């Protein structure tokens, strides 16, 4: 709705320092640096082309609006997360102890800290078992 | 300042340890230097060229000992930047491992000779040449291939050895006196070996037509079985390298899967609608309109990691696709089971409604 | 007491028969002893070393005959503990088989020589060396591989033999008089064989440029076809061993399947709710709160056997996964057929309700 | 219900000689020996980890309660038994003569005696054919 | 009476043409006779054994010419029992084919020699030896394998030829005068060929250390590329024979499929409930309670042909199972499409009912 | 008129560039001419045949230089008909590429010699012989195969080199003085190389029994590892050619897919019921009852392109069928998801109706 | 029904010359010879085991009753005939000209004569196309 | 209906210059030449056998009537176009930018001109995205 558009206007002003209505790779890099993490120019280009519909080397506002507005259900992100969890579940039993998950997210890629893993497990251990099946997990993010 | 120092020390550790790019070129160039040293030593063995060969070999030995010493010192220095081993205690504890001991014995022997020595120099060159591997990958691969094909190699050896013995004995009987070559059974065994392997020196060869006939009829089969193991080992090497590639591919799948799960959890916890979950918000604030910007960054991270992982889910094999699609097919089984239950409840409601 | 005796006798039977672990090491050590005996005999054939070679070979022959005698006696003794053969009658009936006869003839010949003998000793050594197999696995494998590739091997032999004959005859014509080596066509055939096989003794080689040209143009093709069979047999050996591994895997699947079915039936009959079925209860009582404990044990057995069998259902091959998933897909066909019938009855009720 | 909990209390007291509320591998081994069969310490560890949710080298009471209480339908034991029977059915026809089954269970693994096989066949030969299809069998245990 | 005569003549045609069982043994025995003739001729070439070799070879030639004549006569006689060729005209027309002409020329040459002849006898033996094939299967297989791998063989030949030329020229330059072996570039080419092929006669070999170094560095690569084609052709032979087996399997599937369709139609038309269809009834009556017996026989035929065809639908390959199950999966697509249409009509009735 | 001229010039460009049919035969015949020139030069090197060899080689060189000159001129002329290069400027710019420079240097050297020259002639022949490739396909294939199997080849080289060094040194020690062949370690290295590669010249061979024993025990393993790379490269060549065939098949699939999409769009826009879309109608009128005829032609085009594409969708591989059927299975997933949603809405209506 | 049982009695008497209630391989062979065709003793054993439930080397009456009584639908003979026709349809188009079928049945296995093929095609060319699809065919025998 | 039959009569007269009721390969070739394109005699035979039901080397009128009358839905042309588009969609994402399509049809096979591609994209970009998914496309021709 209109308030969402206004929030998107404010956000775009925050990234779009030049105010040209396009998010340049330099603008994205500087805003990310303000956030703190240090990505690579090739990964910034990956950013763009993932979010860059018009292929202008930047981000027109409609792309940003659609990307913020899109929900995980709309993203069609079920099979991929399913396959990831299946990959991490060696036994193929459909379940995995929360301790192993805590270990993995704190050691792979964008390493996840203690509070985040506590939160995900709390939202996952609906049955209080620890051997969180990933079907309930995927339907949890989708729902 | 110290950050650059530690970064460069870790880079040196990586270069001396598992290399990826141009460190391969540095290893190849030190390999070239050692090879030049070996050929110079070989030439110094020759009498005619001993003068210039030795003249060049002295300076080449100086250069090679200097290079090996500096390499070992750099390796021990960089051993103190890895997680397991740090500082002085870590480097010294790492040196307790056997391979570093082999290298240091080689270095001290080189110093002692450089500070009947020909045999010691040859042995030291052999030791360092087997040393350049630094990981034992080739020997592990060869052992694994031999073990995998143990039955084929053993049967090939059995048949080939039996053929060698039998053909050699028959030729010996056929040429006991008519040929000076086969006076003793040991001579016959040597002949049979150098034929079946197809080396064929020509020092010994049957001259009686009975011996020639036996040699022909047995050498066909013998050379076939003696050549077997080469092809067997070639196929084994190919299969083993394919398996190693598959394992590396699966690890490269493992990592982005964790990346995607992390990013997905972060994005899910990043929704502004719900405020009970703050872990991701606190983490991003600690790393640091603003909140919508954070959500934009996190949803972008989810999208890019989804792209990366989906690309990482490439087939690479029939078995891989069968496995993934079979997971999908079990999902199909579950869904059709649910549909069966639903149609059963429909048919139950039927009479209830009717 | 007697239980330990029978257990050890059965273990001895297993060791002398199909070995699994360190019995391989005992077989390898007796193999080492026999090999040492063969090399000592070879050296005793030589004149210069005949003295010490014979001095060591006498004691080695004593040791080897003792070892073979005790091994055969232990084998015959352990033949009387297996199910087929027991006691004295079973062992004697087992000895009626041919392989035991070969072994006993070898032993008695060794005793007779040890109690022109060189040729007999050589033949006895050859016989025992072919004997160490004790199962004929290598010969079975080789025969199966040859039969499987009979067409490829036969065509390779045909082409190679034709090339040998043709090249040899052409070289003979080209060097009838200009070369002493090729006086007769038999000499030319010997040359062609020792070239095409790539043995190349060097005793015979064309010297006229016409002969050299013909030899080159024909030896390329000839050596290619003469090398063919080595690779063919290597591939055949690999494939045959893979097939044997697949069969062993399927047997290892067969056994835990029966284990699971047995445990599942026992657990199903172990429910305390129903009392009509007592077979499992009677069996467990015969082997022997208490009943719930029995049910706990049996449900645990079901769980563990389910784990074992599910692990045993590993792919090992594309064909395996395709077969299992295709059974699942036929199940899908049945389920969708049922759903079609149900929706048909729904559409039939439609007008009936409406 | 409560009576089931009381029966589980009695059973746990029967195995848990120490009375510590945990079924140690030694306690399981001795109770099994009282039963009569002779398993292996590695197979006892397999026992534990199959039933050991908390991974303490023993069995907390909730694990035992869930394991006794679980029914074959809850066990999700349909595809596995299906595959086992399919393995034993060489023809792939879906059927197998009861004589072959009697032969197999009396010869493989935990060999089954005459009374047990008579009972299973009686419960299986609902149509009185002898060529017991395994679909009716699996739905029989599940039902 | 005449039925047995025609049956035996057709059996003779089958034996002389494509054999299945012990006709292979007859072909192998005639092969043994021809091989004995070739070896006897080879020995007759030798001077020392010319006497007894010729004495045996005369009678062996008599026997072989008799056998070949009777075989050709039987072949021509049996050519007049097949469908294409019958009686005298059919046999004569069949003889117009080239292979029969080759055989008859061989026979008449044998008669003329048996009624500088050594060269003619050798050529006739070569011709008949290439003749024993009688089908050209080996040459077809070899040509197909070469054509399939034309690119690999051509690149291997190119690289090997270039390596031969280059190494030979470099060695020639390095040993122009210091070695008598390499006086001319042709000598160097001969050396390079007999090394790279690994024949290594030893008549020519570099003796200058520069020449030895060049020969080593080039012979490694040269022998590798010269050995390539053997393995390439082995793999090609294996793959081609596998493809031929697959085609034969598909034909063996084709035939029982027609059997099953025929039996199914017959059984369907054999139902006693309907009488409009009499074709099967008329056919069975022509071949000849009674009608129910006919239906029993026909339903049995349907059952047995169903068993035969279902067995004939064995995998033999991953591709086969994928194809069959994919037909099943397309059937699944059709069924789910029907279910979608049905649920659409249900949702259409919904508002209509409501 | 000019249309035929341009068509023939383009055909000439195609013939000199990538050939398909009988242009292969023209290339093979020029290859035959160059090969005849090389053999004539080789013979001219020989002294005895120098007269006639040179007499023929002069005219052969004239013919070959004429042929190469006309071929290069035709190539440069046809370079001016392709899209990239036209007329004079295009041909000259194309000549700026390196391969044309190599060819022109070869031509000018041939003219200069034809207008110590033996070495220059040999080098020019070598250069043109490497030139006949004109595309570098063989070298690309070999490099790709080596890179793919870099690990296997490197480990084989490491093991073989170590075995060579060790066996050679041990034999040298065992035959330092008792054999004149192994006076220096370089001699031993030469021997070890010519044995392990199985060349076996016979100039050097151990004569002391210790040396013979060491040579045997090491040459078994050495020849195995020295033969490895041949089989490895053969398998690599086969796999690489299979991959290239797969890529070509996928391109041949790509083209008819576009054909079908074009024809389908044209047919859809060709319906006479709707008149808003005229693009296809305008195109067909520009190319030119009448309209129905156009629709008939276009629907025929759709049908024939559908046949062509469906044929083009042949398996060629298991992976291909798995991919296509897996797309179908994902479609199945979508359809069953829709059915689940529909049955959910049915169960929602249930209570609403009831 | 009862009349069907009586017809089966008459048929069994016709084959069972010995009157022992079992159809011996010799009885089957002689009745077939009366019919006219000449099968092989191994193929006769195939006959038996296909119809021999009790495995007595003969045919007890219940087996014969079930075999006559069974209908093609009960036989579960859909996938097999489907696969056969698919095998004979090289194009995979799902259709085949009746001329090719006529050629095949008159040349393969138990060769089919003109009247039989005319009848099957008449019952198959419901649409009068000649390119008889085999789906309508299989559902025709099943129906 | 009748008017459709009359239009088919007129069309057949237009191709069937001989007026024999059969479309000979020569008649098809000359009418195509009048249209403008230049096909090959083998491709003309392909034409015939694709449309030639009676296999007479020509086209009887019923074949022409059925071929004109058949609609794309009746043609069963869904999986094939699906597979073609999937082939052209390298990413497997299910979508493709209209620019790539424009490039392909103007460069492959029967090259498509500007107006045709503009029309197809207009009828395809129902959502106005440019990344036309091919599912909406296939259901568009089918619908
Ligand atoms: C029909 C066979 C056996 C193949 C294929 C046809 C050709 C031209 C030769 C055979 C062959 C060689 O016999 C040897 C090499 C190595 C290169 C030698 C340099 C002249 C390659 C090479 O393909
Ligand atoms: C391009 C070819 C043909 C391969 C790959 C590149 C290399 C360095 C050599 C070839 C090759 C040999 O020619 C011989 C061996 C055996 C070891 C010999 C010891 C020096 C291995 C080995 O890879």
């Amino acid at each position: 709705t209109e308030e969402q558009i206004a929030e998107f206007k404010e956000a775009f002003s925050l990234f779009d320092k030049d105010g040209d209505g396009t998010i340049t790779t330099k603008e994205l890099g500087t805003v990310m640096r303000s956030l703190g993490q240090n990505p690579t120019e090739a990964e910034l280009q990956d950013m763009i082309n993932e979010v860059d519909a018009d292929g202008n080397g930047t981000i027109d506002f409609p792309e940003f609006l659609t990307m913020m507005a899109r929900k995980m259900k709309d993203t069609d992100s079920e099979e991929e997360i399913r396959e990831a969890f299946r990959v991490f579940d060696k036994d193929g039993n459909g379940y995995i102890s929360a301790a192993e998950l805590r270990h993995v997210m704190t050691n792979l890629g964008e390493k996840l800290t203690d509070e985040e893993v506590d939160e995900m497990i709390r939202e996952a251990d609906i049955d209080g078992d620890g051997q969180v099946n990933y079907e309930e997990f995927v339907q949890m993010m989708t729902a | 300042r110290n950050a650059f120092y530690r970064k460069l020390q870790n880079f040196l550790y990586n270069v001396l340890e598992r290399p990826r790019g141009w460190a391969f070129i540095y290893h190849a160039y030190v390999f070239l230097l050692v090879a030049s040293c070996l050929v110079l030593s070989v030439f110094s063995t020759i009498k005619e060229y001993e003068k210039s060969s030795e003249g060049a070999l002295y300076i080449l030995e100086i250069v090679t000992i200097v290079v090996f010493g500096v390499e070992y010192f750099v390796r021990i220095w960089a051993a103190g930047c890895c997680c397991r081993y740090r500082g002085w205690r870590g480097r010294l504890k790492f040196a307790r491992k056997p391979f570093c001991v082999i290298d240091i014995m080689v270095l001290i022997a080189s110093i002692a000779v450089l500070a009947s020595a020909l045999r010691s120099l040859r042995f030291l060159q052999i030791l360092r040449m087997i040393r350049m591997d630094r990981r034992g990958g080739t020997w592990k691969l060869l052992g694994s291939v031999v073990y995998a094909h143990s039955k084929e190699l053993v049967t090939a050896w059995y048949i080939g050895f039996l053929c060698l013995i039998l053909a050699s004995f028959l030729v010996y009987l056929a040429e006991k006196g008519e040929n000076d070559h086969f006076d003793t059974y040991a001579d016959a065994l040597w002949w049979g070996l150098i034929t079946l392997t197809t080396i064929g020196y020509g020092d010994k060869y049957p001259q009686t037509w009975n011996g020639r006939l036996l040699a022909a009829t047995f050498t066909l089969i013998g050379v076939s079985f003696f050549a077997l193991p080469a092809g067997i080992l070639g196929s084994g090497f190919a299969l083993k390298v394919q398996e190693q590639h598959r394992q590396k591919h699966f690890e490269k799948r493992r990592n982005p899967a964790a990346g995607l799960i992390q990013s997905a959890w972060r994005f899910y916890a990043t929704n502004l609608s719900r405020t009970d979950l703050h872990s991701t918000w606190q983490y991003y604030e600690r790393t640091v309109g603003l909140k919508v910007s954070i959500r934009a960054v996190c949803v972008m991270r989810f999208l890019v990691s989804k792209r990366k992982f989906k690309e990482s889910l490439r087939p690479y094999d029939v078995m891989d696709v069968i496995e993934q699609y079979s997971a999908g097919h079990l999902d199909m089984l579950s869904r059709i089971k649910s549909l069966q239950s639903r149609v059963d409840q429909i048919v139950g409601r039927g009479p209830a409604i009717t």
